[PDB]
């Protein structure tokens, strides 16, 4: 029986807990808080704006996410950044999708 | 070759000529970065907790 | 008490005096690590 305390989707923290049960006796059960953080290793300060360089710092405040920028992309919401595309002398300002198969129109 | 030559990145290609080969030439490359299994630099800090 | 004094790890004994006690007092000591030994299962995956 694993209970999920909090879960920040775009940070991918997944703070969970479970009470392991030993033989019946005066209480010696080990309470544990189990987290599973997926570091990107390739994302930027903005995951949407390509101009920002690679981010080395990886900040994970547990209390801040239990209750802004983050590292992991989401599969539900869209990340759209404005991008310039030029054909000839003039230019047209167009949208783009940073990641594929995430929130394509249906 | 000198050691300092090996320290610097050089192709040092080896060419083998034989009639039985399809293109008759076999080329192989080697340098300082050839092979070199990945080096890990785990520098973990754990005493900042100080027992909660 | 101030939190910085708590982080220093003082004795912080609570002496309770009563007639029924065999020695007429009884105190307990709290500390920064007075509870479980708190063993860590910390792991780091690089797959
Ligand atoms: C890097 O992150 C900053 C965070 O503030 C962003 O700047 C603004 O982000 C909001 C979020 O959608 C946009 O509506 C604004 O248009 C952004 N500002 C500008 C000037 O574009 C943005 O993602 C990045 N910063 C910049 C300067 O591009
Ligand atoms: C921590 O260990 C327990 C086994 O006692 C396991 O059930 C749990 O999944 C582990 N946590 C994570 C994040 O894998
Ligand atoms: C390995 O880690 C140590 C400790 O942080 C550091 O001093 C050293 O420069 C590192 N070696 C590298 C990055 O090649
Ligand atoms: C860490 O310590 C606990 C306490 O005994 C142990 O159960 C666990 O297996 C240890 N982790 C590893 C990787 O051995
Ligand atoms: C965590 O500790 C438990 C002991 O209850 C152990 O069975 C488990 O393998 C540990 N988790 C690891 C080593 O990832």
């Amino acid at each position: 029986e694993r209970i999920v305390l909090v879960d920040n989707k775009c940070k991918c923290a997944r703070i969970t807990s479970r009470i392991i049960r030993s033989s019946e006796d005066p209480n010696e059960d080990i309470v544990e808080r189990n987290i599973r953080i997926i570091v990107p290793l390739n994302n930027r300060e903005n995951i949407s704006d390509p101009t920002s360089p690679l981010r080395t710092r990886f900040v994970y405040h547990l209390s801040d996410l239990c209750k802004e920028t983050c590292y992991t992309y989401d599969r539900n919401k869209c990340y759209t950044a404005v991008v310039p595309l030029v054909y000839g002398g003039e230019t047209k300002m167009v949208e783009t999708a940073l990641t594929p198969d995430a929130c394509y129109p249906d | 070759v000198s050691e300092e030559e090996w320290n610097t990145g050089e192709t040092y290609t080896c060419v083998v000529a034989h009639e039985a080969l399809p293109n008759r030439v076999t080329e192989r490359t080697v340098d300082k970065s050839t092979g070199k299994p990945t080096l890990y630099n785990v520098s973990l800090v754990m005493s900042d907790t100080a027992g909660t």
